[PDB]
C-alpha cells in the first residue's frame, strides 16, 4: 500500500464506511464528493 | 476512569448515526416487501433485535470460531465459508496455526501434563465419568470428599462446597442469603451471573461508582439513615458485593479500603475471586494474599476454577456453620447434579502441584514465569503509544479500540498474520468504549511474545489505534 | 493528530438504551450532524438557504418524535421487559425532571425554529408548518405530560 | 409581526434554563 | 433536611440481622460416601449395596464402550473447556453433537447448555419478557419454577395433570385479554414430573393448545430415551408428531451418563437463543470429553432397541411386589420409572412428616444394605405436592435385587408407619 492508499483505508475504518455493503458505501461515498465541490466553487468564489 | 481523545469520540458518535440511519432505511423497506406465521405471534418484534442484525450480522465471522485442538499456546482454526450470500457460515477443512491469545488458561493447565492426566484418566475408569445423581443421594464419592478439603486449605477458611457451574453459584446462593427486605449494594461492573442472583429474591439492588470507595460511604449513608423506599422502615441486611480483579477493565479491587468502610457500618462484604484465584498473589493465593487483607473480615468468598485450572466448577467459602446452612437449603446442591470425578479429580491434582506437594518444583516456574510475561507484555505496548488499561500485575490487558469498524479491522488484521484476539462491541459493552482482549498465560514463551508485538505493532499503524505518544 | 483528552467518568444510569447520552462529545455532535445536513440539501439540489433550513427542520422533526416519543421499550432483551411502557423521553434519566441534559433537547427545537424563520421573512407556506412542528414537539417535552396518552393513543 | 416572536421565546427561553431539577411524585 | 451530624446516629441505632439463622441439632446430617462408581450394585463402608438413587436408566454407567470414547477425548483435549461459546470456546466435537442429537430427534437444529439443571434458567426467561402470559402446571421442579420468575411476566398455574382444570384456565385467559392481540401465550409442562411420578398426557394439551393459539414448551428430560417404543421421547408414545411442540428441553444426565443439557427445535428458534441467551453467552462451555461420551451413548441406545423393553419388565416386576404395602401407596404411574410411595394418612405435621421419612431411608440402608432417595425441600421451593420416597429403578437391575428391595421397604413401613 502506498500513502493514499493507507489514508482511504484509515478514512473508511474512523467514519464507519468499512462494515457497509457495496452499495451503501458508494451511495454515501457519493454525496460527499458532491458536497466537496459545491464548497470549493462556491466558497471560493462567491466571497473573494 | 478512562481518558477518551476528544477528537476520536466525536467521530465514533458519527459512525454509529451512520449504522442507525442506513438500519432504519432497509427496516421501512422490508416492511412493505411482505404483501408478497400460521396463527402464532411472532417470536419476537421486529423492533427488538434491531442490534442483532443491523451491527452484529456485519461482522459475525469475527466470533463462534471453531477450533479442533487443545486450548494451548498454538491451536488449530477451522476455516468457514459464507456460501449462501452471507447467512450461513459453514465449516471446511484446512485449518490454520494461529498463536492462541484468547483463551485463560492463565497456569497453563488446560491442555496435557505429566502430572494431572495420567492421573484424572485413571480415575475416570473406576467412577466412570458422571455419577447421575445429586450430592445429599449418591452422588458424594471418595473424590468428592476429599476434594473438598483441598480448596479448604488453599482458600484459607474453614469450610468449602464446591458446584459444578460457575454461573449457577451466584444464581441460587444469593437469594439464600438475602430476601425481601435487604440491600444489595454492587458495584457497577459485576457479572451478570450475579444481577441475575439479585433479581432472584425480593431483594432491593443499588449501584456504587466502579472501584472508589469514597462513593461506597456515601450511597451507604443515605441507604441506612433513609429506609426501605415507601414504608420508611430499616433494612434488616445489607451485602456488599465486589470482585478481585475487574474483566475488561483489569483493575484490582481497593479491598483495605473497602472492607474499612463495611466494617464501621455493619454490612457484609462479598468477595468474588472469579478471575484472580490462581493468577495474582505469591502462592495464586488470590488479592486477599497479594494486597495482605485479613481473610476473617470478609463473610463469603466466591471462586470458579475454569480460568486458572482448567477445569468446570465453583466453590463458596466461608465460616463452619454458614456451609451446613447451605447444604442445608441451597437449591443447587439439592436438586442439581454432582461434578463428575475426572473434573474434580483434575482440581486435586492441580492444587497439589501448585502448593509443591507433586516432588518437583515446577509449580512455582508457572507462578513466576506468569509474572514475567503479563509485565513485560504490558511494558512494551504503553512504550508503543497504545492506551492498555490494567495495573501491573493483572494478566488480562484490554486494548482500546473507541470505533465500531475497528472491531473487525482488528480482528481480520490479526489474524491474517496468524494471531488470535477477542474483540467486545456495543450490545455488551457502552456505546463510547469498545475494546480488545489480550489473555497471557506462562505457556507462553518469549519469542512467542516478540512475534506477537511486532505484529500488533504493525496493525495498530493502520487502524491508526496508537492514540498516545510513542517513545 | 491527538489532543484534548478527557476521562470521562461513569455514571449510574443502569440502562443502555438512555446512558450514553452522559459521555463528552454528544453535544457537539448532535449539532455536527445539523449542520452537515443543512449542506448537504443546500448542494444535491440547488436552492436558497432559507428553504434548506426549512428542510432541516421538518426532517428533524420526523426522526426525533418517532425515536423520543414514539418507540417504547428497549432494544435489548438483556433486561426482560421492565421498560415496556415508557418512551425514551420517559426513560431518559430514570424519570428525573428538568436536568442539564433534559433542557438542552428541549431547547434545540425551539432555537431550530427561530432560524428557519427569520431566514425566510415568515411568508405563509412554510410559516405554518414550521409551527406545526414546535408546538408538537415541545408540547411533548413537558414535565406534565409525562405517561399521559391523548384520547388513549398508543398507551396501552 | 416579525419581532413579537422573537420578543417572547427569548423570555420563555429564559424561563426553563432556570428551573430547579425535582424526582417525579411519589405513590 | 437532616443535617450531618443527626445522621451519624441514625447509622449507628441501626442493627442488622445475622447472616443466617442459627443451625439447630435436626439441620446437619451427612449423605453416604460411596466408592468403585455408582451403577445397580455400588459400595459404602467396604459392604456391597444396591442402588436406587442415580438416575441412569439405561444402565450405561460404567460401559466399556463409553470409557474407550471418553479416554480418546481426554488425552487430546484435556480436561478444560477453557472461554464461552462466543469466543474460542466452540470446539468440533460441540458441534457434531448438536448435529447428531438433531438427528436423532429428527429435528432441524439443536443447541447444547453446559449445565444439565440451568438449561432452563435461560430457556424461559429468553423467549418470554414481562408482558407475556405462562401457564404452568404447579407441579414443576425448582430448576422450571426459577426461570418462570426471571421472566417477569404473568403466570397462572392450573392443577396437576387435570385438563379438566387447563381448559377452565384457557377459556378465561381468552376472555380476560379479549382486547389486546399482541400476547404471546405459552404452556409449560413437564413429560414424567419428578415430583410425582405422573406422565403427562400429550393427547389433550396438543389438542388445547391447537384451538387457543398456545405454544408448549416441554421439559422431557425423564423420558428421553425411555418413554418411547424405540426411545424417542413422550411424542413417540402418545403418538403425535414432533413438530406441534414448540420447544424441547432435556438433561443429558440422566439416561446418557454425562452432564449437560440441550434445547431442540426448528431452525428459527434455536438460532435467536445463541446471541440472546445467558447461560450460553456468559459461561465456560462444555468440557470436551463430556460432550465426545453422549456421542457415543446415543449411538448405543440405536443400535440397542431391547435394553428399553427390559425397563418396562424391570419397572412391572417391582409393581407387583409393592402392592401389599401398608403404611403408602404407589401414587406414580406405571410405565414410568419413577416408583413413588406417598405416605397415607399423615402422622404429624409438615416438618414432622419430612423427618420420619428421612429417618425410614437411613435405616433401610444401615440395616438391609439399600439406597432409596426421599423428597427434600428446601424454602426457596413453591411446590405443594404430598411428599414421599421414590425408586430409580434401572434396567440393569438384576431380578434378585428387584425383589430385595420391596420386601424390605413393606416390612419397614409396617413396624413404624402404622
Ligand atoms: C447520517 C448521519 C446522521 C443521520 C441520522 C442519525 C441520527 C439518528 C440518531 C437517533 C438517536 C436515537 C436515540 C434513541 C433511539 C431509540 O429509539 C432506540 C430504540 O428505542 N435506542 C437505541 O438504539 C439505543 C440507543 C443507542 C442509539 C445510538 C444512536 C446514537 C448515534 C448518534 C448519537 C449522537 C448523534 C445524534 C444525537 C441526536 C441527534 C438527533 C437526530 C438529528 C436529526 C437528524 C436530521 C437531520
Ligand atoms: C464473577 C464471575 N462469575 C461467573 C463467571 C463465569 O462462570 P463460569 O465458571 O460458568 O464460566 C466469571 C468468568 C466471573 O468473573
Amino acid at each position: 500500500m502506498n500513502w493514499v492508499q493507507r489514508k482511504i483505508y484509515l478514512y473508511n475504518v474512523t467514519f464507519g464506511l468499512y462494515m457497509l455493503d457495496w452499495w451503501e458505501r458508494y451511495l454515501f461515498n457519493s454525496l460527499v464528493v458532491v458536497l466537496m465541490w459545491f464548497v470549493l466553487y462556491n466558497g471560493t468564489r462567491y466571497f473573494s | 476512569m478512562i481518558t477518551i481523545p476528544y477528537l476520536t469520540a466525536v467521530s465514533t458518535y458519527f459512525s454509529y448515526g451512520l449504522l442507525f440511519a442506513f438500519g432504519q432505511l432497509r427496516d421501512f423497506f422490508r416492511r412493505f416487501i411482505d404483501w408478497w406465521l400460521q396463527g402464532y405471534a411472532p417470536i419476537c418484534l421486529g423492533h427488538e433485535d434491531f442490534y442483532i442484525r443491523r451491527l452484529y450480522h456485519r461482522i459475525q465471522d469475527c466470533f463462534e470460531r471453531p477450533i479442533s485442538s487443545a486450548p494451548d499456546a498454538w491451536f488449530d482454526v477451522v476455516e468457514r465459508y459464507s456460501n449462501d450470500n452471507n447467512k450461513t457460515l459453514k465449516r471446511t477443512t484446512k485449518t490454520s496455526r494461529c498463536l492462541n491469545l484468547g483463551s485463560y488458561n492463565y497456569l497453563g493447565f488446560g491442555s496435557f501434563d505429566e502430572y494431572c492426566t495420567p492421573r484424572v484418566i485413571e480415575s475416570l475408569k473406576k467412577f466412570s465419568a458422571s455419577t447421575c445423581s445429586s450430592r445429599v443421594d449418591a452422588g458424594t464419592t471418595s473424590v468428592h470428599a476429599e476434594l473438598e478439603e483441598c480448596v479448604t486449605r488453599f482458600v484459607g477458611k474453614p469450610a468449602a462446597v464446591v458446584f459444578g457451574m460457575g454461573y449457577a453459584t451466584n444464581s441460587a446462593i444469593i437469594p439464600v442469603l438475602i430476601g425481601k427486605g435487604g440491600l444489595i449494594i454492587s458495584d457497577s461492573l459485576n457479572h451478570s451471573s450475579i444481577v441475575n442472583g439479585a433479581r432472584g429474591s425480593g431483594a432491593t439492588i443499588r449501584v456504587f461508582q466502579h472501584n472508589t470507595p469514597s462513593h461506597l460511604e456515601r450511597v451507604l449513608r443515605e441507604q441506612i439513615a433513609e429506609g426501605q423506599p415507601r414504608t420508611h422502615r430499616p433494612w434488616k441486611k445489607i451485602i456488599v458485593v465486589v470482585e478481585g480483579i475487574y474483566s475488561m477493565e483489569g483493575e484490582i479491587c481497593h479491598l483495605p479500603e473497602v472492607v474499612a468502610i463495611c466494617k464501621k457500618y455493619k454490612a457484609y462484604v462479598y468477595l468474588d475471586e472469579a478471575h484472580s484465584i490462581g493468577a495474582i498473589g505469591k502462592t495464586g493465593k488470590g488479592i486477599c494474599e497479594l494486597l495482605g487483607v485479613d481473610t476473617a473480615d470478609v463473610d463469603v468468598m466466591m471462586g470458579t476454577f475454569t480460568k486458572s485450572f482448567g477445569s468446570c466448577g465453583g466453590y463458596i467459602a466461608g465460616s463452619k456453620e454458614l456451609i451446613q446452612y447451605l447444604k442445608h437449603q441451597c437449591p443447587a446442591h439439592l436438586y442439581a447434579t454432582s461434578i463428575p470425578t475426572p473434573s474434580a479429580q483434575q482440581i486435586i491434582s492441580a492444587i497439589k502441584v501448585i502448593l509443591g506437594e507433586d516432588g518437583s518444583n515446577r509449580g512455582a516456574q508457572k507462578l513466576a514465569r506468569i509474572r514475567e510475561n503479563s509485565n513485560f507484555f504490558r511494558a512494551e505496548l504503553q512504550k508503543m503509544g497504545f492506551e492498555v488499561l490494567g495495573d501491573n500485575d493483572s494478566p488480562v490487558m484490554p486494548i482500546m479500540l473507541y470505533n465500531p469498524a475497528k472491531i473487525p479491522a482488528f480482528s481480520r488484521e490479526c489474524l491474517r498474520q496468524k494471531v488470535a484476539v477477542v474483540v467486545v462491541g456495543f450490545p455488551a459493552t457502552p456505546l463510547l468504549l469498545a475494546r480488545a482482549r489480550i489473555c497471557i498465560s506462562a505457556s507462553h514463551s518469549r519469542e512467542d511474545l516478540i512475534r506477537a508485538l511486532k505484529v500488533i505493532s504493525k496493525v495498530g499503524d493502520l487502524s491508526g489505534i496508537k492514540y498516545f505518544p510513542a517513545e | 493528530m491527538a489532543n484534548l483528552y478527557v476521562k470521562a467518568v461513569p455514571p449510574p444510569d443502569m440502562n443502555r438504551n438512555t446512558e450514553w447520552f452522559m459521555y463528552p462529545g454528544v453535544w457537539t455532535t448532535y449539532m455536527l450532524i445539523l449542520f452537515f445536513g443543512w449542506l448537504v440539501v443546500l448542494s444535491v439540489s440547488g436552492c436558497s438557504p432559507g428553504m434548506a433550513w426549512t428542510v432541516v427542520n421538518l426532517a428533524h422533526f420526523v426522526v426525533t418524535y418517532h425515536s423520543f416519543h414514539w418507540m417504547k421499550g428497549t432494544p435489548f432483551a438483556d433486561d426482560q421487559g421492565i421498560y415496556n411502557g415508557l418512551t425514551w423521553w420517559e426513560q431518559m434519566d430514570n424519570g428525573q425532571q428538568l436536568t442539564r441534559n433534559r433542557k438542552f433537547l428541549t431547547l434545540v427545537p425551539v432555537v431550530l425554529y427561530l432560524i428557519a424563520s427569520h431566514t425566510t421573512d415568515y411568508r405563509h407556506p412554510w410559516l405554518f408548518l414550521n409551527t406545526l412542528a414546535v408546538m408538537v414537539l415541545v408540547v411533548a417535552k413537558f414535565p406534565n405530560m409525562h405517561k399521559v396518552r391523548i384520547f388513549g393513543i398508543n398507551g396501552d | 409581526g416579525h419581532f413579537f416572536v422573537e420578543g417572547l421565546l427569548g423570555v420563555v427561553i429564559i424561563i426553563l434554563l432556570t428551573r430547579k431539577s425535582y424526582k417525579p411524585p411519589k405513590r | 433536611p437532616l443535617t450531618e451530624q443527626e445522621i451519624d446516629e441514625l447509622c449507628d441505632e441501626w442493627v442488622p440481622e445475622p447472616l443466617i439463622p442459627p443451625i439447630t441439632e435436626d439441620m446437619k446430617h451427612e449423605p453416604p460416601v460411596l466408592e468403585s462408581a455408582a451403577g445397580p450394585h455400588t459400595t459404602v463402608n467396604g459392604k456391597d449395596v444396591v442402588n436406587f438413587a442415580s438416575a441412569n436408566y439405561l444402565g450405561l454407567i460404567g460401559h466399556e464402550k463409553l470409557l474407550e470414547s471418553c479416554t480418546s477425548a481426554l488425552e487430546k483435549y484435556g480436561v478444560g473447556s477453557c472461554g464461552p461459546r462466543g469466543f474460542y470456546g466452540t470446539i468440533d466435537v460441540h458441534l457434531d453433537c448438536e448435529t447428531r442429537i438433531s438427528k436423532f430427534l429428527g429435528t432441524p437444529d439443536s443447541i447444547l447448555y453446559s449445565y444439565g439443571l440451568s438449561t432452563m434458567f435461560s430457556t424461559i426467561p429468553c423467549f418470554c419478557k414481562k408482558g407475556d402470559v405462562i401457564v404452568a402446571d404447579e407441579g414443576v421442579h425448582w430448576g422450571i419454577q426459577n426461570g418462570l420468575q426471571l421472566s417477569r411476566s404473568t403466570i397462572v398455574y392450573f392443577k396437576h395433570n387435570d385438563m379438566e382444570s387447563l381448559r377452565i384456565t384457557l377459556e378465561k385467559i381468552m376472555t380476560k385479554y379479549k382486547r389486546s392481540k399482541n400476547l404471546r401465550r405459552y404452556i409449560v409442562a413437564e413429560a414424567v414430573y419428578q415430583n410425582s411420578g405422573q406422565i403427562a398426557p400429550l393427547d389433550e394439551i396438543v389438542k388445547l393448545k391447537e384451538k387457543y393459539r398456545f405454544r408448549v414448551i416441554l421439559d422431557e428430560s425423564n423420558s428421553f430415551g425411555v418413554l418411547g417404543r424405540s426411545g424417542r421421547g413422550l411424542a413417540e408414545h402418545h403418538s403425535v408428531p414432533i413438530e406441534k411442540i414448540d420447544v424441547v428441553t432435556a438433561a443429558m444426565g440422566h439416561a446418557l451418563a454425562t452432564e449437560g443439557g440441550f434445547c431442540t427445535g426448528n431452525a428459527r428458534i434455536i438460532d435467536y437463543q445463541r446471541l440472546s441467551s445467558s447461560g450460553y453467552v456468559f459461561s465456560a462451555s462444555l468440557p470436551p470429553y463430556l460432550a465426545s461420551a453422549a456421542i457415543t451413548a446415543i449411538d448405543v441406545i440405536d443400535q440397542n432397541p431391547d435394553m428399553l423393553v427390559k425397563l418396562k419388565q424391570n419397572v412391572a416386576l417391582l409393581w407387583k411386589g409393592l402392592s401389599d404395602i401398608k403404611g403408602m401407596s404407589l401414587t406414580s404411574n406405571r410405565e414410568s420409572p419413577i416408583v413413588f410411595l406417598k405416605l397415607e394418612k399423615s402422622s404429624g405435621s409438615a416438618k414432622d412428616d419430612l423427618l420420619l421419612l428421612e429417618k425410614m431411608a437411613d435405616r433401610a440402608l444401615k440395616e438391609d444394605s439399600l439406597l432409596v432417595v426421599s423428597s427434600k425441600r428446601s424454602f426457596l421451593d413453591k411446590c405443594r405436592l404430598p411428599v414421599g420416597i421414590k425408586l430409580y429403578v434401572s434396567a440393569g437391575h438384576s431380578e434378585s435385587d428387584l425383589l430385595k428391595a420391596s420386601e424390605s421397604l413393606k416390612r419397614l413401613a409396617s413396624e413404624l408407619l402404622l
